[PDB]
């Protein structure tokens, strides 16, 4: 659900949304590394960690209008940042 | 299990010689043949090739046939002015992956053990490389049928020899873009490699116009890799990779500074060597 | 007050109490600037 | 003396002008110098009183400073001028140098092989 921007979550809010103490939080974490579901680091003295690859799951025909919208803008950032080298480099090469 | 492919220009052109010589049938016509060749340390080698005598019906299209008569007595024939040279797999013309070749393999598979096919273009336009390979698998996963005969295509490149780039070199006559300089890496990948990223982008949009529209099959095994990019895709400007960056690059220019300021020193060492020539020339000459 | 508004020094001034502070910048080598040293320096010496 | 941060001196010149009027000169001098004042509070700050900004230029306690004070931040508060000395947001451009060395970079290309 978080995106690329942060995704790096609490104890606090692991232990709202699963409802659990905070002295066993890091024991299902670790599990979920051992598992290799999740890919992060664990820092401990501000009860963050830092999560960076997730287990790919599967999703319907909405968000493929989502990475279809990512998609496009991610074309024209080729297209503009090749039109440089075509309209520069103009004279290195004919 | 095979790592890469390595193919001549020979085969190269004996494929569309071949081409030529059917080309007279108008109509319609593939061309298939039997690739020769070997492969030594995983990397696979092509060196002759040939075509088998074939044609095809578009009513009742599940119909082949590959005169083994021939493919026998001409193997049999290639082995004996050279031994050296044995079997490698096959090719056939390959503009959109024909249906029959899913079963020529199956029909061949005998002959050699990773029977290997090759795709080309005899109409060769495109901003990459006009040559396929892929390698059969009945890999299993884990949902339906599982033993299903998929094609793979395993890395393919166009192999040289020191024989036959003098035949080459010598039938270009034309245009050849050496003395690669600072110039060289920027049109062989830099101006031609976005290019290289226009098309691989371009695909995975034309493979998601389905979106309520194209065929049947919806995700399953494509999206773990469209969610592996997008999870891949790498860190934005925030940290010391900017600091690093901009450190980085601060010592690469250094070393530009110092380059460029020889070479003036180096040109004016020359300038002198000019005069030195010039004036004991204009009294001593007259 | 003018030092700062125009650019020679940064920091700021405890104005009640009377002290006034500057903070210490170091790091001006990945602060992108001596590239833009060189830049000026490169383009001169190819024109030489 | 305007040169310099030189203020109070030229409010003692101002008055103390010893030639003739030049009222009409030294209103255009009253303001040119009141948004400079008035820029001169946006500087990184503490909590000004509402007596020290107060008389910094020339006033008792009208509602100029509410001029200021609502034209400007530093805003009317418990004794308070609100300093948002944020200075955050402008940092952290590689892109605009991944552009124009972009450019620099083809411009040492071009006048490097290409004769000219």
């Amino acid at each position: 659900t978080r995106p690329a921007n942060h995704r790096q979550l609490t104890f606090e809010e692991i232990a709202k949304s699963a409802k659990i103490t905070v002295n066993e939080v890091e024991l299902l974490v670790m599990k979920a590394l051992s598992v290799g579901l999740v890919k992060g680091s664990i820092d401990e003295v501000d009860k963050r960690v830092h999560m960076t690859w997730v287990q790919p799951r599967v999703l319907d025909l909405q968000q493929i209008k989502g990475m279809k919208d990512r998609l496009e803008f991610w074309c024209t950032d080729v297209k503009s940042m090749e039109m440089l080298v075509e309209h520069q480099a103009h004279d290195i090469l004919t | 299990a095979v790592q890469k492919v390595v193919v001549h220009p020979l085969v190269l052109l004996s494929v569309v010689d071949h081409f030529n010589r059917i080309g007279k049938v108008g109509n319609q016509k593939r061309v298939v043949g039997v690739l020769l060749g070997s492969w030594q340390k995983k990397v696979l080698d092509v060196s002759n090739s040939f075509a088998v005598p074939f044609d095809e019906d578009d009513k009742d299209d599940s119909v082949w046939f590959l005169d083994h008569d021939y493919l026998e007595n001409m193997y049999g024939m290639f082995k004996k002015v050279n031994a050296r040279e044995r079997i490698v797999g096959w090719y056939h013309t390959g503009p959109k992956l024909h249906k029959n070749d899913i079963a020529i393999n199956e029909l061949m598979k005998r002959y050699c053990p990773n029977s290997v096919l090759v795709i080309i273009d005899v109409k060769p336009k495109d901003l990459g490389l006009p040559t396929e390979a892929y390698i059969s698998v009945e890999e299993v996963h884990d949902d339906g049928t599982p033993t299903s005969k998929t094609f793979e295509h395993v890395t393919s490149e166009i192999g040289a020899e020191e024989a036959e780039e003098v035949g080459v070199e010598h039938l270009l006559r034309d245009i050849k873009d050496t003395t690669v300089g600072t110039l060289s890496q920027r049109i062989t990948n830099q101006v031609h490699g976005l290019k290289g990223l226009n098309s691989k982008l371009l695909d995975i949009r034309s493979y998601l116009e389905k979106v309520a529209t194209g065929k049947l099959p919806i995700n399953h095994q494509i999206i773990y890799q469209l969610q592996d990019v997008f999870n891949l895709l790498p860190d934005v400007s925030l940290q010391e990779f900017v600091k690093a960056f901009y450190l980085k690059t601060n010592d690469q220019m250094v070393v530009v500074y110092l380059a460029s300021l020889i070479r003036s020193v180096v040109a004016l060492h020359n300038l002198i060597n000019n005069k030195i020539a010039n004036r004991d020339a204009e009294k001593k000459e007259g | 007050a003018k030092a700062i508004r125009d650019g020679v020094i940064e920091a700021s001034i405890n104005h009640e109490k009377g002290y006034v502070q500057s903070k210490e910048m170091i790091d001006i080598y990945s602060t992108r600037e001596p590239q833009l040293a060189f830049h000026q320096r490169i383009s001169f010496c190819l024109d030489i | 003396y305007l040169m310099e941060g030189s203020y109070n001196k030229v409010f003692l010149a101002k008055g103390n002008i010893p030639a003739e009027s030049y009222t009409f000169f030294i209103d255009i001098l009253l303001d040119t110098i009141r948004d400079e004042i008035a820029g001169c509070i946006e500087k990184a700050y503490e909590k000004i009183l509402f007596t020290e900004a107060t008389r910094i230029l020339f006033f008792n306690t009208p509602k100029k400073m509410t001029d200021y004070a609502k034209k400007r931040g530093w805003v009317l508060g418990p004794n308070n001028y609100y300093s948002f000395a944020s200075q955050q947001q402008k940092p952290e451009d590689t892109t605009i140098p991944s552009t124009e060395l972009a450019k620099q970079v083809i411009e040492y290309a071009r006048q490097l092989e290409m004769i000219v």
